[PDB]
């Protein structure tokens, strides 16, 4: 199953996926990844268990790598998703797959691959698990063209706070990755335990002061 | 094959005429979602120079048909040194299988003298040549305002060719301007994809024609 | 012998390379191009063993061509030069290998204009200046003693028209034409055919 | 209605011991029309009888050259006729390349019939659907061989294969006794009155059907089509 | 009308009690579904016509071919579409081209048909092979089992038997070309039933002095003028 | 557009083809095309599924003459593509709703006339279409292989050849087969429509006339494929339960069957 | 090192005529100084109508006319009618240049008759280059017989003479005169002359004494 | 050999002698060197004889598959190409081909330089052969875009004629081509000696 | 699939075999009873080591299981040929469970019936995992296959802590083997293997004893 989130800014994209356990003692250490850096300036969430997750995340990577060979620049981010989407078009992999990278051609970007082979270009989607209670919630609120990464870090814990099952949203349970542009460098910096504390804590700030 | 050619109908409208000097060939842009990014949805490919190409049906199915079109048009270019006739990739489209792919194609371009192609890939593989010819959604009733309007005095200048290929689209493309997509040659120089300013123009003066 | 010059400027790359073709004691074309474009703004320029250029320069012209199509965008100058690059490597201990040498010129929209040596063993370096040929010998002293890097387009022609005389004055072969080309943000110039 | 069991691959026995697909290829020689095969001392003779299309069409070829000395005739299916040919004209070619002499026709013959056991016990594949009637002359004088879709091949005095070829084969064994001292006139005359046997009572052999195929000791195999039967077949007798 | 069937059709690679590979019988009696096709041997020349049947006239009708030119002095005329004849038909201009740069001649229209007919070795395709060659005038069908017979006049297609019995009837050995070409329109006309224009029909004549040639527009409506 | 309208009319309508939506038929007729579905004009094929969905349709016991006498009347027509379509469109229109023909005596001696009457024409199509129509309509016996009929078929089994003419061939004298090989090609036609009506039976009067058939082999064409098709057609049948199909034979009629060759082109 | 080639000697002339072609060839077969024998032909019959003569390596000659035996036979089989004398020609131009890099060490002369009626003569390098000539020899002794046949067939360097159609019994009169002339003067050549006279009528083949040194 | 061809107003003009040696015997006096392709190309034949003749006839087979498969006369251009292409296969393993592919195309008159090594350069002028610097001379002196037909064809034949007067692998008799619009035409077989007496006497 | 599920019963008809990810290494106890008294224990082994720091053992199939035994073998020898670094437990299994991942993609075989505990100690660190038929694989802290699994595995959740140390992990896999012994185990007819810092070794059946005899 699984569940992530992918919402592209003006200054950058995340992905916001879920760390759920099914069982009390599945260690974590091995199942607490679920965003999956690909090269220098782009990363991907799945839809699925960590195996094929895997068998997805290094054809990808090498994918990356043989382009980096080739031309000493980083692939293009459409041009990943184009070259898999082609290798899943001449297996017609029951998994989905949402991409945030950074090219230079196109700026921050978010895609999302099916099975069968296509993909789409989006500006906040989501696969997984209520993937249709995500969108149809995020088409709502995703203010298109004029949010900022603050505004997508609420975006994504308002999205998942009603849409995850784990019945209290907290820090352990979502992995947050965030790709920004810092001085030429992109960053994909996964945002760490106390930052997503800091943002559950000030969304429940805005719901309570709402509810009076 | 049949399969492959109730594909073509489900999808979108692609118009194709050949003028003159120009060869023009638009296309039912379509709303595919709200926070679906439509770049990554073109369904009008340029093959080598000189050659475009607008398909109707499976956009996962013609994109390894347009990699393998536009590989082989550097392929010739390469063995025989000049462009690829538009009979030529033509032949070479409607002789790729896969089952067939899914598609049918209508390849606008021009020759290495100068003379405007047009042509029109079937899923059985089955080519042949046209003067104007719509492909798609609705393409019967297309093609049947095109036996009534295609004539020489309605194609004798540029924009009248243009605005030929747009009046075939407003037929079945209700939207009435910003929602087609068009694509224009003029010999030895390249693709000009038109701009949603220069359409809105050109169906401007197709509207002010029809107060008279 | 075959004659290669790129010339860096800021905002510029000019290009020149000798216009003739020879077959052991006698010239059998003298309006002969050694720069194929490969992009709006990216020039090879190839000398080398005779085949191998054309054969080499001209895949490497449709494999950028393919990626422009494919891709609804160039390369870089960066690219190119490191796609052929590893091309050429790649050539380099197999049964095939290509003797060419190798000027990539290109102006980049980020990264401004780029001028790329390569050798036949297809080591890439990135130049200010550079040239091929046994002429090289003899013109890349005149660019090290007059070029400066903020050097303006005109003074450029100016120190290849130096360097062309030099070739004129010096060298032993007969090469009296030489295309010249300014790649810009503007594309591929072609400028008048220095002639003597 | 009775549907079985074992007649779908070559590679199923039947529990009565039995392969059904050879046993339904064996006839689909008599699915062609009748040839006869026939040898004397010196001589051996092939004749067959072949139909067209159509009164424009200009009758399929039976008789095929392998070699200067091996002609064969079919009976089945054509299109592996003809990659027997290919096979067999291949044989002859390579032992004339080799070793300058040509085949013994029993040696092509056993090479024939084991080409034509494999597809009988592998799966995927059908049993050559064609009888070969092969005349050769070699050291051993002349030879007439059958070869049939159950890769089983007959070294015979004469031989009649295709449709309603039973009364052609009584023709020969009855006059089987007279075949080895004829000449070769008498010989081609009795091959056409074992053809002519294999008839309807309103049909005759007329120079468009009959191909007539003969090798011999000093004569190498030459076939005789639509004008050349004439010296052969103006010298019978009306139908009894 | 209804249904007839049994346990030993439709069996792709597998004898019948009759020695009969039924699979292959129904896939070459489904090869009727093409446009009729009149090929007609003569003395001067051979001839052939087939019918074309344009969708639209917005659509070229010298872009579907249906007679194509093997080499200078064979062409050939197919029935079904053109995309399963197109590598048989590529097939036979290889197989003439390397002929003539083996034996530096021209094949024979038999030739032709028979290595067409080892790459037919279904493929679901009937062909007719007319040409000129040292042994005169040829024409040769070609079913798509890969049997090919000469045949001095044969009709392919939808209404094969229908217009081969009026072949049967027309033709003779004295036949001129012409007559011939007035026939084979003749008999076009009668089993399609549609005014003879030329958009609905090609016709090609391959005679002994000229070669290949494929009628023009001006050239067959001269034809059809005394029809 | 009235085409496309009765496209619509046919499944909606409570009572589907009035009697002034039946002269639109034999002009439908001559237009629908013969063998194949593929892509004619979009007013062939238009034509084509409205006459297949129209014949497929139930009709009134007063209606059974008209759509007959429309029939009858485009079956009399100088279109051979028109005399095929009405004869399988009466294919599908008598076994659609077939006993309200059945129930009526004039209506099944007017089909077996207009059968018997195709099966004579001038066009080979519509001949091997009128047997193959006969042979349906005698197989589910709404039409009854009489002893007139056996006469009939038999006594134009045995027409003549024609004496062929060597005239040059004539001056111009030909592109009409013959008079005397459709008479011929007709009777073989009838008995192979009579051989094919019991597909997996043979019944009493199979085994005699089956011999009939076996004396037109070297009956020259059409008549050679016509009794090739048919008894390949036969004996592919035939074989499932041929031991106790073979005891209607006697052993002179089991030795007759072995010895035809019905075989195709692509075999000898 | 193994050396895959030995000059075997040999020398072969046909003459093309206008309804004869004449196809000689001496029969000593030599290695060294040695001669491994002295009746070894160097003409082979393809056809009725076609004689080839091969000289130079003899087990490429060997090997190479057993080729054009077996695709003679393959010919007739695919086509049903023998070759033409140009057919030949151009199939063992294919023959010897598919041995590009390996070569058939063997001079090819091809005389016989074209498709109507009249002499030919082709002449092959051992890589496959051929074209018709009036006359040819090849093989050991060529730079001898060749300048004597471009005087008296080829009426050269010749003023005030009469250019008269060679007839067959003068051309057998100038072959007989040529290989005596070369059993002098070239070693390989002797010890009798093979000469192949292809007609409508036919190939007869006559034998003449040479030197037996 | 020598074997020239240089471009003009009303065509190509290809002239070649006849020559062809084995060291220093002369094997042929007689051999056509310019190679009929097709009724629309000539090639020429230096070096291998045997080359150009095979790789220039898998040419002419390709150039005809090209016009079947497609329904037009294939350009000068890509027969060169085509040549260059199938010859460069080859470079090191010893192919000796040197050749000038002339047609008109619908570009104008065609000229392409195509050797085995894999030169493949278009031009006005060019000359091949061993006697190619003669030919060189002659030509270039006598040279203009703007001949008449007569003195081109007396330019070609006489430079031919003074590369054979050096060269001594250059003999025998010029063999003068011109391509103009619709294919070529054959216009002389002139012997040396002949256009010795015409040139002095 | 269907045969992943059916491959899967295989599984779960296999003996117990329990391992217990300790804070200082990692157990690997299994069930190795003897259907007779006529074969001889000590020849077949069960558990089973991969390197000197990977051990692994199974619930199943047994010759299914020597197939990966081998190939587990195989691929880490090849990753040490090339780095020449022992290969990391997690690595090792991505690789296994590549390989029992293929053989049910492919047509003509069926899948293993049999699901691996691979145990392992690298970089100072324990690592417990389970690779499934699927050619799926989890990181576990405690868990059980083959016969009872499922009491096993509410077992081990209940007596499963994360200061245990090695000794206890070994008392508390004997027990989750011994609530499903079905007769008094013994040295003889239990297995157990561990990893530490000084790598993977299986148990001498004395070393067994004392361990059994603390219960």
């Amino acid at each position: 199953a699984g569940t992530c989130l992918g919402i592209l800014a003006n200054d950058g994209v995340l992905l916001a996926a879920e760390r759920r356990n099914i069982h009390k003692l599945l260690d974590e250490v091995f199942f607490s990844e679920k965003i999956y850096k690909l090269n220098e300036d782009m990363a991907c969430s799945v839809a699925g268990i960590t195996s094929d997750a895997n068998v997805l995340t290094n054809e990808l990577r090498l994918i990356a790598q043989r382009y980096l060979l080739q031309y000493q620049e980083p692939i293009p981010c459409e041009q990943l998703v184009t070259a898999l989407c082609d290798i899943k078009q001449a297996y017609t992999f029951g998994v989905s797959l949402l991409y945030i990278g950074w090219d230079k051609h196109y700026g921050f970007q978010l895609y999302q691959s099916d099975p069968s082979g296509n993909y789409g270009g989006w500006k906040a989607t989501c696969i997984g698990n209520n993937s249709a209670a995500a969108v149809s919630m995020l088409k709502q609120d995703y203010k298109e063209g004029e949010m900022t990464l603050k505004s997508a870090l609420a975006l994504a814990i308002k999205v998942l706070n009603k849409t995850m099952d784990v019945s209290k949203l907290s820090a352990e349970k979502v992995e947050i990755a965030t790709l920004t542009r810092e001085n030429g460098k992109t960053v994909i910096r996964v945002l760490k335990q106390k930052e997503v504390e800091q943002l559950i804590k000030k969304h429940e700030e805005e719901e309570a002061k709402a509810e009076r | 094959v049949e399969y492959a050619q109730e594909a073509v109908k489900k999808g979108s409208t692609a118009v194709g005429v050949r003028g003159r000097d120009i060869v023009v060939l638009g296309v039912e842009k379509k709303s595919v979602a709200k926070l679906q990014d439509e770049r990554t949805v073109r369904k009008i490919c340029a093959l080598d120079d000189n050659v475009c190409m607008a398909f109707a049906g499976l956009t996962a199915d013609a994109r390894i048909v347009i990699n393998r079109a536009r590989v082989e048009c550097q392929s010739h270019r390469l063995t025989v040194e000049d462009p690829v006739t538009v009979e030529y990739i033509t032949r070479y489209i409607a002789s790729l299988k896969q089952r067939p792919f899914g598609i049918s194609a209508l390849i606008v371009g021009f020759d290495f003298d100068g003379t405007p192609r047009l042509y029109q890939t079937d899923p059985s593989g089955t080519y042949h040549a046209w003067k104007a010819n719509a492909i798609g959604r609705g393409a019967k009733s297309v093609r049947e305002f095109l036996e009534k309007n295609y004539t020489d005095e309605a194609i004798e200048t540029d924009d009248l060719t243009i605005k030929l290929v747009i009046k075939a689209l407003l037929e079945v493309v209700q939207s009435g301007g910003k929602n087609i997509e068009l694509a224009v040659m003029r010999r030895d120089q390249s693709l000009k994809i038109l701009n949603p300013e220069e359409i809105e123009k050109y169906v401007a003066e197709i509207e002010k024609e029809k107060e008279e | 012998m075959e004659y290669l010059i790129g010339i860096q400027g800021p905002d510029y790359v000019l290009v020149a390379s000798d216009r003739v073709a020879a077959s052991n004691i006698v010239q059998m074309k003298d309006d002969h191009d050694k720069m194929f474009k490969m992009s709006e703004k990216i020039l090879l320029l190839c000398v080398g063993e005779a085949g191998d250029t054309v054969q080499f320069a001209e895949y490497i012209q449709k494999n950028v061509q393919l990626y422009k199509m494919r891709n609804g965008y160039e390369l870089s100058p960066t690219a190119a030069a490191n796609f052929t690059r590893r091309n050429l490597a790649d050539c380099l201990r197999s049964r095939t290998p290509y003797h060419v040498n190798l000027l990539l010129a290109g102006y980049d929209e980020h990264e401004g204009p780029a001028l790329y040596y390569m050798d036949y063993l297809a080591a890439l370096a990135k130049a200010p200046f550079a040239a091929h040929g046994y002429g090289a010998f003899l013109t890349l002293s005149i660019l090290d003693r007059y070029y400066t890097p903020t050097i303006s387009r005109e003074r450029a022609v100016e120190l290849l028209r130096k360097c062309l005389e030099e070739l004129q004055k010096r060298f032993i072969l007969n090469l009296p034409t030489f295309s010249v080309r300014i790649i810009d943000k503007n594309g591929i110039h072609d400028l008048d055919n220095i002639s003597f | 209605m009775f549907r079985n069991q074992y007649d779908n691959d070559v590679t199923v026995w039947s529990p009565q011991g039995r392969i059904h697909q050879i046993e339904y290829a064996m006839e689909a020689v008599k699915q062609g029309s009748a040839t006869v095969g026939l040898k004397s001392k010196t001589h051996a003779v092939l004749v067959a009888l072949k139909r067209a299309q159509s009164e424009l069409a200009a009758h399929q070829k039976k008789i095929l050259h392998v070699d200067n000395h091996i002609g064969i005739s079919i009976a089945g299916l054509t299109a592996d006729a003809r990659l027997l040919c290919n096979f067999m004209r291949q044989e002859c070619l390579d032992s004339r390349f080799v070793f300058d002499r040509p085949l013994p026709v029993s040696r092509l013959v056993s090479l024939i019939g084991s080409k034509t056991q494999i597809p009988t016990q592998r799966y995927g594949r059908r049993p050559y659907g064609v009888g070969l009637l092969i005349a050769g002359y070699d050291d051993m004088g002349p030879h007439i061989f059958q070869t049939c879709p159950s890769a089983n091949y007959f070294d015979c005095r004469a031989m009649s294969i295709g449709a309603r070829s039973q009364s052609a084969r009584t023709y020969l064994e009855r006059h089987m006794s007279e075949f080895m001292e004829c000449n070769l006139n008498e010989l081609v005359k009795h091959g056409l009155r074992a053809l002519r046997e294999t008839l309807p009572a309103e049909q005759d052999l007329t120079t468009k059907n009959v191909s007539i195929g003969i090798v011999g000791k000093d004569l190498e195999f030459t076939i005789y089509d639509d004008d050349d039967v004439s010296p052969f077949l103006e010298g019978l007798e009306e139908r009894p | 009308m209804f249904l007839t069937r049994s346990e030993y059709d439709r069996g792709v690679n597998t004898f019948s009690p009759e020695g009969r590979l039924f699979q292959v019988e129904y896939a070459i009696e489904a090869i009727k579904l093409g446009s009729t096709a009149i090929g007609i041997q003569t003395s001067e020349g051979v001839c052939l016509a087939v019918e074309k049947r344009i969708t639209s006239p917005l659509m070229e009708p010298s872009s579907i071919e249906k007679i194509v030119e093997i080499d200078a002095h064979i062409g050939c005329a197919m029935s079904g579409l053109i995309a399963d004849a197109k590598t048989l038909i590529d097939k036979a201009r290889v197989e003439t081209q390397n002929h003539w740069f083996t034996y530096n001649e021209t094949m024979t229209v038999e030739s032709v048909t028979q290595a067409v007919s080892n790459l037919a070795l279904p493929f679901g395709v009937a062909l007719l092979f007319g040409g000129v060659d040292e042994k005169g005038p040829q024409l040769f069908h070609m079913d798509p089992s890969g049997t090919f017979v000469q045949c001095d006049a044969r009709a392919i297609g939808s209404a094969s038997e229908g217009a081969q019995s009026s072949l049967q009837e027309v033709y003779h050995k004295s036949m001129t070309l012409k007559e011939a070409i007035k026939s084979s329109l003749i008999i076009l006309k009668q089993v399609m039933e549609e005014k003879l224009n030329a958009t609905n029909i090609e016709l090609a004549t391959v005679q002994p002095g000229q070669n290949f040639h494929m009628f023009t527009k001006e050239e067959l409506e001269e034809v059809i003028k005394d029809i | 557009t009235i085409l496309k309208w009765l496209m619509a009319s046919a499944g909606r309508s409570f009572s589907t083809a009035v009697t002034e939506q039946l002269q639109l038929l034999p002009l439908f007729f001559k237009i629908a095309p013969v063998e194949n579905d593929n892509s004619y004009d979009e007013l062939k094929r238009d034509a084509k599924l409205c006459l297949s969905l129209m014949s497929q349709g139930l009709l009134y016991p007063h209606q059974v003459p008209l759509v007959l006498q429309v029939l009858k009347q485009t079956a009399r027509s100088s279109s051979w593509h028109a005399r095929y379509t009405v004869l399988t469109y009466l294919q599908t229109m008598v076994f659609y709703n077939l006993f309200i023909f059945l129930n009526n005596e004039d209506a099944v001696k007017d089909i077996r006339w207009l059968v018997i009457s195709l099966l004579e024409d001038e066009q080979l199509e519509v001949r091997e279409m009128a047997a193959t129509t006969l042979s349906g309509l005698l197989q589910c016996n709404f039409l009854t292989m009489d002893s007139p009929m056996q006469i009939h078929f038999e006594q134009l089994c045995k027409t003549k050849l024609p004496k062929k003419r060597k005239r040059d061939p004539g001056s111009v004298g030909d592109t009409i087969p013959s008079a005397e090989l459709v008479k011929r090609h007709a009777g073989v036609l009838g008995l192979g429509a009579c051989v094919l009506s019991s597909p997996y039976d043979v019944p009493t009067w199979m085994p005699q006339l089956l011999m009939n058939l076996s004396a037109h082999l070297n009956d020259p064409q059409p008549i050679e494929m016509t009794v090739k098709k048919t008894l390949s057609n036969f004996r592919r049948t035939h074989h499932d339960n041929w031991q106790e199909h073979k005891q209607q034979f006697t052993d002179d009629q089991l030795l007759v069957l072995t010895d035809l060759l019905v075989s195709p082109c692509y075999y000898a | 090192r193994f050396s895959p080639y030995v000059f075997n000697g040999g020398t072969i002339l046909a003459i093309a005529g206008e309804d004869f072609a004449i196809v000689a060839s001496d029969t000593r077969l030599s290695e060294g100084f040695s001669i491994h024998t002295r009746d070894s032909p160097k003409c082979y019959k393809l056809t009725d109508k076609t004689v080839i003569g091969c000289s130079g390596f003899h087990g490429d000659c060997l090997t190479l006319t057993k080729i054009i035996e077996a695709r003679l036979k393959m010919y007739k089989h695919s086509n049903n009618k023998a070759m033409t004398t140009g057919a030949i020609a151009a199939m063992l131009s294919t023959i010897l240049y598919s041995r590009r890099f390996f070569p058939y060490y063997v001079y090819n002369i091809i005389g016989g008759l074209d498709e109507e009626g009249k002499g030919a003569v082709y002449s092959f390098d051992p890589v496959g280059s051929y074209q018709r000539d009036s006359f040819k020899a090849g093989g050991s002794a060529s730079a001898m017989l060749q300048p004597l046949l471009d005087n008296q067939v080829g009426f050269k360097n010749m003023q005030n003479v009469e250019h008269v159609p060679l007839s067959l019994d003068r051309a057998m009169r100038l072959v007989k005169d040529v290989f005596i002339s070369a059993a002098e003067r070239d070693v390989y050549t002797g010890d009798a002359l093979r000469i192949c006279i292809v007609t409508k009528e036919g190939i007869r083949e006559e034998t003449v004494s040479l030197r037996k040194d | 050999t020598t074997t020239l061809a240089f471009k003009f107003r009303h065509g190509v003009i290809v002239a070649a002698d006849s020559r062809a040696t084995a060291g220093a015997y002369i094997a042929s006096q007689t051999v056509k060197k310019v190679i009929e392709i097709n009724p629309y190309l000539l090639g020429t034949m230096a070096g291998g004889a045997a080359d150009c003749s095979f790789w220039e006839r898998l040419l002419a087979r390709q150039c005809r598959i090209y016009e079947l498969r497609n329904k037009e006369r294939i350009s000068v251009a890509a027969a060169s190409k085509l040549l260059a292409n199938m010859v460069y296969q080859y470079k090191g393993m010893g192919l000796s081909m040197g050749t000038m592919i002339c047609g008109w195309d619908k570009r104008g008159p065609g000229l392409y330089y195509v050797d085995s090594e894999g030169n493949r350069i278009s031009g006005a002028t060019f000359s091949v052969g061993s006697g190619s610097v003669y030919a060189y001379g002659v030509m270039d002196r006598g040279y203009s875009y703007d001949l008449e037909v007569e003195q081109a064809y007396d330019l070609a034949r006489r430079a031919i004629y003074q590369a054979t007067y050096r060269d001594a692998y250059s003999g025998g008799a010029v063999n003068l081509y011109h391509v103009r619009e619709d294919g070529w035409i054959r216009v002389s077989s002139d012997n040396v000696a002949d256009l010795h007496e015409k040139y002095s006497g | 699939l269907v045969q992943i599920e059916y491959a899967l019963a295989a599984v779960a008809g296999g003996a117990p075999s329990v391992g217990i990810k300790a804070a200082n290494g990692v157990v690997l106890a299994t069930e190795k009873k003897q259907k007779s008294i006529l074969y001889d224990e000590r020849s077949v082994h069960k558990v089973e080591p991969i390197t000197k720091h990977i051990g692994l053992v199974y619930s199943g199939m047994g010759p299914d299981y020597r197939v990966l035994v081998h190939r587990a073998r195989k691929l880490a020898q090849q990753y040490y040929l090339v780095y020449q670094e022992p290969i990391p437990t997690a690595q090792l299994v991505q690789r296994v469970a590549s390989v029992m991942q293929e053989y049910t993609q492919s047509g003509g075989v069926r899948p293993f019936g049999v699901s691996l505990l691979i145990c392992g100690w690298n970089e100072g660190r324990p690592y417990l995992f389970q690779s499934d038929p699927s050619g799926a694989y989890f990181a576990w802290k405690a868990t059980a296959m083959g016969k009872n699994y499922v009491n096993g595995k509410t077992f081990l959740e209940k007596r499963y802590n994360e200061d245990l140390e090695l000794e206890d992990a070994i008392h508390t896999a004997i027990l989750t083997l011994k609530e499903s012994f079905e007769g008094q185990m013994t040295e003889d007819n239990i297995e157990v293997g561990i990893c530490n810092e000084a790598g993977f070794r299986r148990l001498t059946p004395t070393e067994v004893k004392d361990y059994l005899a603390a219960i």
